[PDB]
RNA sequence: GUCUUGGAGGUAGAGCACUGAUUGGACUAGGGGCCCCUACCGGGUUACCGAAUUCAGUCAAACUCCGAAUGCCAAUGACUUAUCCUUGGGAGUCAGACUGCGAGUGAUAAGAUCCGUAGUCGAAAGGGAAACAGCCCAGACCGCCAGCUAAGGUCCCAAAGUAUACGUUAAGUGGAAAAGGAUGUGGAGUUGCUUAGACAACCAGGAUGUUGGCUUAGAAGCAGCCACCAUUUAAAGAGUGCG
RNA sequence: CUGGGGCGGUCGCCUCCUAAAAGGUAACGGAGGCGCCCAAAGGUUCCCUCAGAAUGGUUGGAAAUCAUUCGCAGAGUGUAA
RNA sequence: UUGGCACCUCGAUGUCGGCUCAUCGCAUCCUGGGGCUGUAGUCGGUCCCAAGGGUUGGGCUGUUCGCCCAUUAAAGCGGUA
C-alpha cells in the first residue's frame, strides 16, 4: 500500500508548525454543514485548516503520534484532523463554539485535544 | 445469407465429419471470435441469423467476419415419395464445420460487448461454444 | 412466472434454491420465476 | 503363416503445386454517380462497384506438388505347420439376416436398401445379456455326487466377499432424452481487494453553478442531441435507479 | 428391370467418381458420351514448338494479321472423361 | 395425421362411420385451489397443482370432421386392431 505512505509524509507538515486542534464529528455530514466549516475558513485563508475524514487509528494516527499525545482516548470516536500553520487562535478555536451545540450535528460529548495540556473546554 | 456462385457440382455427397478441422483453429483477423465444439453441418440461413443479430448489439461496431463459407449442396428429395429413383433436388446450402474451427471474427470492440454480441448469435448457431480470444508470441 | 431459464432480470433480484428448485425471488412481483 | 527385403497403387490425412469455390486488406485497367463542359475532345468528386496483381487466411467424390497405416504380388534365408495342383465320378446353393468397421441412397431416418471387410447365426448346443437365431465367452463322441478357469458376478431370490484400502454422488443418480439454466458439489489453477484494515451490516451525506449549449407548454436527474465539465470537497455520476 | 405393380425411365459399348493406396466391387447413385470420321487426321525421313499477356502499329476494332520479350505448358493431342 | 420400409398374417388378421358398453392417459372445457396481471368491483388473458365427477338435443351430408339452430357450470382432446 504505497498510497498510504504519502497522506503519512505530507500532513506531518501541519503538525510541527501547530498549536491547536479540534475534535470534528463524522455523523450526518450535510453538504451544507461542510460549508459551515469550510468556507468560514475560507473567509480566513485557504484549505490549512482541515476537515479530512481519512483518520482512521491505524490510517492517519500512527502519522501524529510525535505532537500533542493528548488524542488517543476519543481513538474509537469519530476523528478529523484539524491543523494549524497561520494566524494563531484568537478567533479560530471557537469556530466549532455556535453551530454544532444545536445545529449542523450535535456539540458532542467532545473531550477535545491540544489546549496547552487540558481535555475539556476548548475557548 | 451467402451462397457460391456456380459450382463445379449440382448434386454433392454428404461427407463424414470427424477429428479436428484442416486449419483457422486460431483468430488472427480481429479480436474476438467464437470457437465452435461440435461437428455439426451450419445452414445458410444461420450464418444469416448471425450477422443481423450481432449487428443487433453491435450498433457502432466494427467490421465482422466470417471466416465460415457455404459451399455443399444439402440435399432433399421431394417429400412423400418412395426411396430411390434420383439424388433429390439441391435444398439449398450447408457449411462445413469441423469442431475446433473459430467461426466469426469481430474487432473495434472492448471485452463487454463482445460477451453478449457473440453470446447471441451462439444461441441461433445450433453447436455449443466457447469465446476466444488472440494471443502473442510473435 | 414457470420456466426452463431462470435468470434475473434487474439487479434487484435474488436467486435462491429452494426444494431442489432454482427460484428467482424479488421486489417487483414479476419477476418471480422458478424451474419446475 | 510369421520375420527380413523388394516393390505396384494415389486412399485417410493433409495443402493450394494446378482445376474450381472463397474471407478480408492494399492495389486500382475499366465502369457508374455527380458536376464542368460533350455543340466534342476531355477533366475533377468518390468513404460507389470493381478486372488483373499482391499480403494474409478457408474448403473440395468427380483438386492433388505430397503421402501414411494395413492390404496384394513375389524372392531366399530360415521356424512351425498340413495343406495344395491336376484328373475323373458325384451332388447342393446361385432370395440370406444381424453386429462392428469403412461407403452410397435416405433426412449423415429406420430390426431400411445396396457393396467391401471381419465375426456369428444360418448348419451351434452350453453359460452370460431377466426372457432373446445374429451381441459377450465358448465349441456338445459318451459317463463322473472329479478339479481349474473365461464372459458375467460375490445382501435375499441365486453359487460365490455385508471383502480391503482411498475418495465422489443424495438423486433413487445408478434405474431413459438435448439446446439452455443455476451461490448444487469435489478437486486443480489464476487474480482483485485486503490489521498500511478488507466484504457485508449499521450512523453519514450528497454537490454549487446547472439543463450545463440547443429543445418539446414547461421536464431543472431519464423530452433528447451532446463539449456533458470547472468549484467546495472525505465526497458526489452536468446524476446509481425508482418515480 | 422396379423399393407391390402400372405410367415414367433404362436395357448394349467407352471414360470418370462412389471403390475402402493391387485388381475387381452394387443400387431407379453422381457426370459425360458411343453406333463414326481420316486417303489421309495412316507409315516413314527431317524440321519446328504452345496458350495467353504486355509494347506499338493499316481501314485495326475487347479481340483476325504483323514484329521483341515473357511464357514447364495454363495450348493442342478428330470426336469425351 | 399424410407418409417411408416391407419385418407377423394373401391354406383369409373384415376394411369407413353410427348404436351400445366403456376404461385409461392427461398435454384440462368445467368444477376445487393458487402466482402474476396491460387484475378498480364485474367478466377475463396467462402460467401452475388436481383425474374424483360431469362432460347435450337437433338440421345438413354415409360421413369422422365442419357450419349453423338453441341451451348450458361447460359441450375438452387422445389411445385402447
Amino acid at each position: 500500500a504505497i498510497e498510504t505512505k504519502k497522506v503519512v509524509v505530507e500532513e506531518i507538515a501541519s503538525k510541527l508548525k501547530e498549536s491547536k486542534s479540534t475534535i470534528i464529528v463524522d455523523y450526518r455530514g450535510l453538504n451544507v454543514s461542510e460549508v459551515t466549516e469550510l468556507r468560514k475558513q475560507l473567509r480566513e485563508a485557504n484549505v490549512e485548516f482541515k476537515v479530512y475524514k481519512n483518520t482512521m487509528t491505524r490510517r492517519a494516527v500512527e502519522q501524529a503520534e510525535l505532537n500533542g499525545l493528548n488524542d488517543f482516548l476519543t481513538g474509537p470516536n469519530a476523528i478529523a484532523f484539524s491543523t494549524e500553520d497561520v494566524v494563531a487562535p484568537a478567533k479560530v478555536l471557537n469556530d466549532f463554539a455556535k453551530n454544532h451545540e444545536a445545529l449542523e450535528i450535535k456539540a458532542g460529548v467532545i473531550e477535545g485535544k491540544v489546549s496547552t495540556v487540558e481535555e475539556v473546554k476548548a475557548l | 445469407m451467402l451462397l457460391p456462385k456456380r459450382v463445379k457440382y449440382r448434386r454433392e455427397h454428404r461427407g463424414k465429419m470427424r477429428g479436428r478441422a484442416k486449419g483457422g483453429t486460431e483468430v488472427h483477423f480481429g479480436e474476438f471470435g467464437i470457437q465452435a465444439l461440435e461437428a455439426s453441418w451450419i445452414t445458410n440461413r444461420q450464418i444469416e441469423a448471425a450477422r443481423i443479430a450481432m449487428t443487433r448489439y453491435m450498433k457502432r461496431g466494427g467490421k465482422v467476419w466470417i471466416k465460415i463459407f457455404p459451399s455443399k449442396p444439402y440435399t432433399a428429395k421431394p417429400l412423400e415419395v418412395r426411396m430411390g429413383s434420383g439424388k433429390g433436388a439441391p435444398e439449398g446450402w450447408v457449411a462445413v464445420v469441423k469442431p475446433g474451427k473459430v467461426l466469426f471474427e469481430i474487432s473495434g470492440v472492448s471485452e463487454e460487448v463482445a460477451r453478449e454480441a457473440l453470446r447471441l448469435a451462439s444461441h441461433k448457431l445450433p453447436i455449443k461454444t466457447k469465446f476466444v480470444k488472440r494471443e502473442e508470441i510473435g | 412466472k414457470v420456466r426452463p431459464s431462470v435468470k434475473p432480470i434487474c439487479e434487484k433480484c435474488k436467486v435462491i434454491r429452494r426444494k431442489g428448485k432454482v427460484m428467482v425471488i424479488c421486489e417487483n412481483p414479476k419477476h418471480k420465476q422458478k424451474q419446475g
